[PDB]
């Protein structure tokens, strides 16, 4: 088929009309952050964690939902998207209540899993 | 190198110099499907090549005198932002004492146009 | 970033299921795949801006609303704020070994994971 | 000799409707037949009750009229055929001077038709804009028209309404929508309000002219329905345009057929976003989608819909009659037209302006608003609502147009304007603007969901006296992450209030935080009520008037405060007219 | 009640798209949103329950709890809280006891902000049940609140 | 069965009888996802069923004299080819003569012309 051609992380990449960046990067092994994403359902542009900067565009697109096109450049871990996505971790962890690890845990000098074993 | 070969099939321009594909073949065919793929070729040599039968601008050159012209070409048509090279680049007024007494030929100025405008 | 938290999680009555709002980023992915894939549509957003929650029907145990208790909310939840209880007899965070068997209950043949740790 | 009472919102606001009903009885019982009629707001809110005496073609506005002057004027006026003068405040031969400065074309008939009759809207030059383009006009030369004209936007980002049309009309379907924006959104801003409630066949007439250049066949009206009077007034004018042939099906006679239908709102400020109002229109909750596919490839129900204001429609008919040129030759290079802005605030003189592009800020306010209330000083203008922002007093020469208000930080927006004097915190105001957007957020996007929250937290922090040093910096990282990051128009032009109060205001941020002190005395918890001994004359009404009874002292002996127990309500300063009570 | 919503569900029915006048309807009918009507909704127009929650709880038109027989539309625009507008919903809310949004426990307030009411130029501005007050000072506002349950307890 | 369960995304219409999706819910699924590529879906069942929602037609039946009134219709509007049933078929004689006498419904009519329209 015709084949558009992208540029993400400086590695030059023959891709299929029609996919979006996200399709595309986990295709070629490039990872990008998502959380409110689906193959099965359809875009929702939640988290904001898949922003990734292509060149010529002022303004972070999401991975999820931004279609590749011909002679595009992408960047997906850059110091602007890292921020972004630091950011946007920043606020969902604001609101968060839990442990992530319970206290035997985190009080032993080796962090055995104090839990796991009981 | 600076780039990688998958690039060619996607960049604008394409400055071939010398016997590209007269001493590399694989090569010639590359330029040949770049070509075809939308890219413009400029062919630089002393003789006749497979690649000038697509190229847009062919020069038959023996001196490097030709680049210095097109340098001092660059520089008066203003496609050349001191600012960035400045900074980025030393001995820039040293090029610019260096090419100011070339003559500019039209050969020289039409590549110097090519090749701001890619 | 820190400051005003929810506190809202209430202990649940369900054998399979436990949601926990404390541990929710609002991705919506629980609420897209009852409504997308499942079809059953027994969850939704309930509030609006900062007191956003998702919420069974009219805020209801999932017993009392239409769920089919498929798990499909529970296993495409990011944050661990919706969880498949283990069939064991005391609830710890473990990593498992997944192999893929199929399931024996109806002829559609649905093939799955099986998580186990001894 | 007609009788016309104005009835806006602001108009039943201010005892219009029991002035109409005082004026109805005496004439009742004096047994005179003279017509009496509701009229709009001609943009004199601050003179409401307006009763327009009307002999021939001369107009003699009385203003802030009361139901004990109705007798006088009924019977010097009407009865004794001759205008009273001392009360009247406007007429036809000397306008206020107030409407001397305003070009008008969005309010052309606003304040001098009868909303509520379609034969005064088509006495005064109404529908023939329609006539001619369903005789003698091409949709394409519809479209070629508005391009001409430079319409754009009125009421948000602005872009070129021809785009939008030809957008809309290129798209393939056999059925395609025409929606309006009648949701105001900005709390602050009536325009639209105003607009539908004295003029709603402009806006009807405009939507069908936008049906014909597109090819719709169905249009809806998103109008909020905390606003009754435009949704009555909205319905009498469908009604009486399909009983007349101008709505419906074979529109004058002709192939052409549209129809309006009016979707009422449920109130959010997300829902006037254009993905928005769709979801809120096709019945599911009002979250904006992704951008792709646009609503004019396809919007309501996936199929073609072209958004767009109340303000922008009602030019419409305006261009058509008077052709692209003459509206392409007012303004500037750039914006042309005009636009209409609610005028409010500390400012002398507010309501409904329509001012042309290109006019400074400072002419809109001390020229054609009079300066500020009790002449107290100007600090800045908030411009656009909570979306915009504050221009100050330095930036007061920037004309009315959407780049140089945008190259200050603010944006045009659909036309609010308050005007905050020396007396008003800067802090408060972005840190009021913030919990808005807060309290209206659709909570989809953590950038929105969390950062609004957060960003408002940091501005509690700063203005109730606990703000820790070293949070400007952090609240401009806030600021700029959140717009750069969030999903909707919503959360990326929520930091912009904070974003301009931090770029002309910022010493005002740095004395709540550093010396801890309010320069505009407003923060409670920054200030101070103090009783000088020596001004004070031991009245008591002071000490009766706490809420907590703070105050107390021994008559003709000067009060004590009890700072203990000081709420800072404010209530000494507003009941003591000595002076005596020192806020700082 | 589930009696009177028969006609003003036959007039939306066949289109899952009238969800939200329904409920505009239905708050008419019984001045707030009962969860059996809400079922009754869900059951006749064919909506998923989840989804109506959803609409009655993102607008700020829909309660879900009764609403007592004086509304007090306090108006908090942004010309109103120049003008001053924070300190009278302050005073009303110490006079009444209460906090925004909710209602008196005697079930006969209840204090609402809302965005601009149409007359800027009477800020502050309140509403109760119709009638209008401008021009509004702390002091004020309190008078009107006793004054009117005076009023309501002569009679 | 005759076909495979690939073939239902590419099927023109669906005719589900029976609890389909209440038995096996992710056939409920499937049909769902079918009906949204395009197909259209026919239910024919004595109660309820989850995928009545985006169903062209719900037949509400008890007896199995329903499809026989569907076969007589069937003859009726001549949708049968009668030449290559009976090449291929035996027996067709004796339905003709079962059917001949059942009594032809509105709601066995519309599924005759459903079916013979696909
Ligand atoms: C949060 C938000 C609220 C908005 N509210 C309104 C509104 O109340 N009225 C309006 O005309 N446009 C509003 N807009 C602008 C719309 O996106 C859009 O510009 C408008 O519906 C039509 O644009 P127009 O100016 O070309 O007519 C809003 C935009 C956003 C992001
Ligand atoms: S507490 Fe649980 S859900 Fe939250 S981040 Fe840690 S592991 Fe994830
Ligand atoms: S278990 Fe299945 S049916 Fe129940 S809420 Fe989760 S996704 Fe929906
Ligand atoms: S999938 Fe999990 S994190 Fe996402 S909305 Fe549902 S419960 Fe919350
Ligand atoms: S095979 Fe049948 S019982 Fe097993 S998961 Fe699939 S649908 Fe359910
Ligand atoms: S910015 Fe995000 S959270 Fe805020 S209204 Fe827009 S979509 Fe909703
Ligand atoms: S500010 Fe209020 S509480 Fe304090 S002394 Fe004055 S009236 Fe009393
Ligand atoms: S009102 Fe002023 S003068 Fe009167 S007692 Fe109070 S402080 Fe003294
Ligand atoms: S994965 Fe969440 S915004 Fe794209
Ligand atoms: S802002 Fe309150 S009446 Fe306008
Ligand atoms: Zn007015
Ligand atoms: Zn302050």
């Amino acid at each position: 088929m015709r084949l558009v051609r992208v540029n993400i992380d400086n590695k030059e990449i023959f891709a299929e009309e029609g996919k979006t960046i996200l399709e595309v990067a986990h295709e070629n092994n490039i990872e990008i952050p998502h959380l409110c994403y689906d193959k099965r359902l359809k875009p929702y542009g939640a988290c904001g964690l898949c922003v990734v900067e292509i060149e010529g565009s002022p303004k972070l697109a999401r991975a999820c939902s931004t279609y590749v096109t011909d002679k595009m450049v992408i960047k997906t871990d850059s110091p602007r998207v890292r921020n972004a996505r630091k950011m946007a971790l920043e606020l969902l962890l604001s609101e968060h209540r839990g442990d992530c690890r319970p206290p035997c845990v985190l009080a032993c000098p080796a962090h055995t899993d104090c839990q796991g074993y009981v | 190198s600076t780039n990688s070969f998958d690039e060619i099939y996607s960049t604008d321009l394409i400055v071939a110099v010398g016997k590209v594909a007269e001493n590399h073949a694989v090569m010639g065919a590359k330029l040949k499907k770049a070509v075809e793929l939308g890219a413009k070729l400029v062919t630089i040599n002393n003789g006749e090549t497979r690649a000038d039968e697509r190229a847009i601008a062919t020069y038959k050159i023996d001196n490097t005198a030709f680049f210095k012209a097109t340098i001092k070409a660059l520089f008066e048509m203003k496609a050349v932002d001191e600012d960035y090279v400045s900074k980025i680049a030393v001995n820039l007024d040293e090029l610019k004492d260096d090419v100011k007494n070339v003559e500019v030929t039209d050969e020289a100025s039409e590549f110097a146009k090519i090749i701001a405008g890619a | 970033l820190s400051g005003y938290k929810h506190k809202r999680y209430e202990p649940q009555k369900h054998p399979f299921i436990e949601r926990n709002p404390d541990k929710c980023i609002l991705c919506g992915l629980c609420i897209r795949v009852c409504e997308e894939v499942v079809g059953v549509c027994a969850l939704g957003f309930v509030n609006r801006g900062f007191e956003t929650i998702v919420k069974p029907e009219f805020g209801l145990p999932l017993e009392e609303t239409s769920c089919i208790s498929c798990g499909q909310c529970a296993d495409i939840c990011p944050t661990g704020a919706c969880i498949g209880k283990q069939p064991v007899a005391k609830q710890v965070p473990v990593n498992t070994v997944a192999t893929k068997t199929v399931c024996t209950f109806c002829g559609m043949g649905c093939e799955m994971l099986v998580e186990t740790k001894g | 000799m007609k009788i016309r009472v104005g009835l806006g919102s602001c108009g039943m606001a201010a005892g219009g409707n029991k002035v109409m009903e005082c004026i109805q009885q005496e004439l009742r019982s004096r047994n005179l037949d003279i017509p009496v009629e509701p009229t709009g707001c001609i943009g004199l809110c601050f003179f409401e009750p307006l009763v327009d005496v009307i002999d021939g073609d001369d107009v003699y506005t009385y203003g802030n009229v009361t139901p004990e002057m109705i007798p006088k004027i009924i019977e010097s006026h009407v009865i004794g055929k001759k205008p009273l003068d001392e009360f009247i405040v406007s007429t036809s031969f000397e306008p206020y001077p107030m409407l001397k400065s305003q070009v008008r074309i969005a309010l052309k008939n606003c304040g001098r038709i009868n909303p509520e009759d379609i034969d005064d809207y088509i006495k005064n030059g109404g529908y023939e804009a329609l006539k001619k383009v369903l005789t003698s006009m091409t949709p394409e030369e519809v479209i070629e028209e508005i391009k001409i004209s430079g319409l754009r936007g009125r009421g948000g980002a602005g872009f070129p309404t021809w785009f939008k049309w030809d957008a809309a009309r290129k798209a393939s379907g056999d059925i395609k929508y025409v929606v309006c924006n009648a949701d105001e959104g900005d709390p602050g801003a009536f325009m639209d309000r105003s607009i539908l409630e004295g003029d709603p066949h402009a806006v009807l007439e405009g939507m069908t002219i936008a049906a014909y250049a597109i090819g719709a066949k169905e249009g809806y009206i998103y109008v909020r329905a905390e606003y009754p009077l435009a949704i009555k007034r909205l319905e009498i004018a469908i009604e009486q345009a399909r009983n007349r042939n101008l709505l419906g099906n074979n529109i004058l006679n002709t192939n052409f057929s549209f129809d309006i239908k009016l979707k009422k709102g449920a109130g959010a400020f997300v829902c006037g976003e254009e993905t928005a109002l769709i979801a809120s229109i096709e019945g599911e909750r009002g979250m904006p989608r992704l951008k792709p596919p646009f609503p004019a490839q396809s919007g309501l129900w996936g199929r073609p819909t072209n958004i767009n204001n109340v303000e922008t429609y009602a030019n419409v008919p305006w261009i058509i009659t008077n052709g692209g040129k003459a509206f392409a030759s007012l303004g500037t290079e750039k914006s042309k037209g005009t636009k209409v802005f609610a005028l409010a605030g500390k400012i002398k003189r507010g309501g409904l302006v329509e001012v042309p592009m290109g006019m400074s800020l400072r002419e809109v306010i001390y020229n054609i608003g009079g300066g500020i209330k009790d002449d107290k000083a100007f600090k800045a203008v908030q411009m656009g609502g909570p979306s915009g922002g504050c221009i100050p007093a330095d930036l007061i020469d920037t004309p009315v147009d959407y780049e140089s208000i945008t190259k200050t930080g603010a944006i045009m927006g659909s036309g609010g304007m308050i005007v905050m004097d020396e007396t008003t915190c800067m802090v408060d105001i972005a840190r009021f603007f913030l919990e808005f957007t807060c309290k209206e957020s659709c909570g989809k996007c953590t950038y929105c969901r969390v950062g609004t929250r957060r960003m408002l937290e940091i501005l509690d922090r700063i203005c109730n006296g606990e703000g820790r040093d070293g949070d400007l910096e952090l609240l401009e990282e806030l600021a700029v992450s959140v717009k750069d990051g969030s999903l909707c128009g919503l959360g990326q032009t929520a930091p912009n209030p904070v974003l301009t109060t931090l770029r002309y205001f910022k010493d005002e941020y740095i004395a709540h935080i550093r010396d801890k002190k309010c320069p505009a005395k407003q923060c409670k918890a920054l200030i101070t009520y103090s009783i000088l001994p020596e001004k004070c004359t031991g009245c008591g009404l002071c000490a009766r008037k706490c809420p907590t009874k703070a105050i107390t002292g021994e008559r003709l002996k000067p009060h004590v405060i009890d700072q203990s127990k000081c709420t800072k309500c404010g209530t000494c300063m507003n009941v003591c007219r000595f002076g005596a009570v020192n806020v700082e | 009640d589930l009696s009177l919503l028969d006609p003003v569900l036959d007039e939306y029915k066949g289109e899952k798209s009238n969800i939200i006048a329904i409920l505009q309807k239905t708050q008419e009918i019984y001045r707030f949103l009962p969860l059996d009507a809400l079922n009754y909704i869900s059951e006749k127009t064919g909506v998923k329950k989840a989804k109506i929650y959803g609409i009655a709880t993102f607008y700020a038109q829909f309660r879900l709890k009764p609403v007592g027989k004086y509304v007090i539309l306090q108006c908090q625009g942004t010309a109103c809280h120049v003008n001053g507008s924070e300190e009278i919903k302050n005073a009303l809310c110490d006079e009444l006891n209460i906090k925004p949004g909710d209602t008196t426990e005697d079930g006969m307030f209840t204090l609402e902000e809302v965005a601009c009411l149409g007359c800027c130029s009477l800020a502050p501005v309140m509403m109760i049940n119709g009638e209008t007050y401008g021009k509004l000072t702390p002091d004020k506002a309190r008078e009107i609140i006793r004054r009117i349950y005076e009023r309501e307890k002569n009679v």
